């Protein structure tokens, strides 16, 4: 029988708002060291690892360890009927196909019940090779959003180019082509150079990564050459949300 | 940068 | 010859974004007592009965008595221009087949006119039967707003159970089901139930969504119910009159 | 060689917020006055008069006598990838086909975009200078709520300008309404009328004037017996932003 | 709670 | 006050 209760749902509100884009069906995994669940997007491009730790929980409990394959849109929708000040409570039964949020207002003279109905998923589970990267570029969620949303207007991909000083956007199309380019401080950028990297993603995809933008002030780029670049959002005291984007190769010939 | 490729290709089942 | 001044006009401006999209075409009882303005809605599954006193005008007069065939939708777009701010002015002909809106911006260097078309409106009326009700409750009217608003992301219509305690709307559909529970406290904040008779009733969410576009009237709404009979959807005008919206219940068969 | 430097860059986004709509493809004089420009609309019924004084400018340049076909719907995108506080800069190669927009930010960001220049053979027009019965000068947002509100009325309207005031009018399905303004900083409405005018006007352009309203507190509207209504905001110290519309005549 | 009525039939 | 008339009307190139 699992069961959370969360003070700041907000958090919870979040996070599906940055899921419900990107995937469809996902499937949610209790235990007690949390809630946490990992997912290929629905064009199997990227990545989603959400972690989310018992000790950021006001009040957690998971007696069974749960697998509740969930629709990202429904538990969306259902979330969105709660106020940005309610107290969100997690409740499931290990006997039960169905999960149940709760939502508390704070002055207690409402509360919200919500039944969703749950499924079997055989999502294909994937394994993320732990590994070290050249650069790591740690910025504001803000700038980085805007950068994304900017030179979405140029063209299709976005080339990151990283050095010793800073790292590089830039993209081309019909409308000709930009770029822009973020220093080290001396709100602030830092930069992790090892070794200078360049690759190039889909700006479609680091637009759905961006929806995660009002869970952290702050986002950071991991990358190396010739593998999928991280991108995570932290969030505060419960765990995180990351992000993996497969770049886009040169087919030589 | 030309085409995009998957995941799975970088990530074993 | 009709003539009223209402300086508060962003009243009747409210007024008509809460009948607009629930009448198309309606009748305007014009009297020495004030307006009045009763209608089923397109649907025929509901009644609003609007009640404007000459008391609340700043400056009333009616000669003759009249009946105004009012196309809801241009005195709705008519009245979009007119500020939040300027004095409207009702003024009528018993000759002219139509009705003149003078704004008045406070400054008073800017006074708009428009003259609205009337018509020949042969409208059926309809008699509301005095009763008493088992239920009444009041409450924020924002609160009731949402909960409408949440209940239709789950299913279409909506069973409002009201007991001793409190009073419960829930609902049920695809996506599972979900109910909310208010409960009596102890101004606008708080939450009364007068409960002479348990009582269950279900009601479309879709009207009910219309009857909330009034939310901007008033800082509460009560609701009304009784078995097998009408729900009534009340809010005040402040020394104005009121707004009643009359939704029939749904039947079992 | 080109180069601008405008501080105030979020003056170039209300420029080209301003234009965009109105025309697609336009052609931008440079020289060391300062730029202009001036086209007709798509509909030919309108006639737009840019001007950016080099003073305004916090450092200009031209080396040599600029004319950038420019498509105003690729700039205007482009420039929504500016900050409302960025410097901008904008910077040609008298032998390069392209323009150089530079955004940088107040604070460790520097956005660099190159736009492709084209060759436009635009139909070049010549404003008669003239004089006129009435100017109308009032606050720009009074203006923009006046086109809007009539615009659910009707199609045209009709600008009656007398001694004491100036009246708007239309009249369509819903019946019809009109609003008066007579004379009483930037909240008043001064009026010099020399002699009553009334003239038609389409609200669907004048409407697309209305979104340069951002570029001043007021506007000033100067008409005159069958021609151009003239409506003008002006661009604190950079120079100003001229709407010529054709009005309707009677058959 | 099957099928919606109109406001005729609880009154005219 | 009927038919829409171009600038070209108006103003000569």
């Amino acid at each position: 029988m699992f069961e959370a209760r969360l003070v700041q749902g907000s958090i919870l509100k979040k996070v599906l708002e940055a899921l419900k884009d990107l995937i469809n069906e996902a499937c949610w995994d209790i235990s007690s060291s949390g809630v946490n669940l990992q997912s290929m997007d629905s064009s199997h491009v990227s990545l989603v690892q959400l972690t989310l730790r018992s000790e950021g929980f006001d009040t957690y409990r998971c007696d069974r360890n749960l697998a509740m394959g969930v629709n990202l849109t429904s538990m969306s929708k259902i979330l969105k009927c709660a106020g940005n000040e309610d107290i969100i409570t997690l409740r499931a039964e290990d006997n039960a196909d169905t999960l149940a949020l709760v939502f508390e207002a704070p002055n207690q003279e409402k509360v919200s019940d919500y039944e969703m109905k749950l499924m079997d998923l055989d999502v294909e589970q994937l394994g993320i090779p732990e590994q070290e990267y050249s650069c790591v570029v740690k910025m504001p969620s803000g700038e980085f959003a805007r950068i994304c949303r900017d030179l979405s207007h140029i063209g299709d991909a976005v080339v990151i180019s990283c050095a010793k000083d800073g790292v590089k956007f830039s993209a081309s199309g019909e409308l000709g082509n930009g770029n822009i380019k973020l220093s080290q401080t001396s709100e602030a950028v830092t930069i992790e150079m090892n070794e200078p990297v360049q690759l190039t993603f889909a700006l479609r995809y680091l637009n759905f990564f961006t929806k995660a933008t009002p869970l952290s002030s702050t986002v950071t780029l991991s990358m190396s050459a010739d593998v999928p670049l991280v991108v995570e959002y932290k969030i505060a005291d419960m765990g995180h949300l990351k992000y993996y984007l497969a770049p886009k190769i040169e087919d030589e010939e | 940068a030309n085409r995009q490729v998957s995941i799975t290709g970088f990530f074993q089942r």
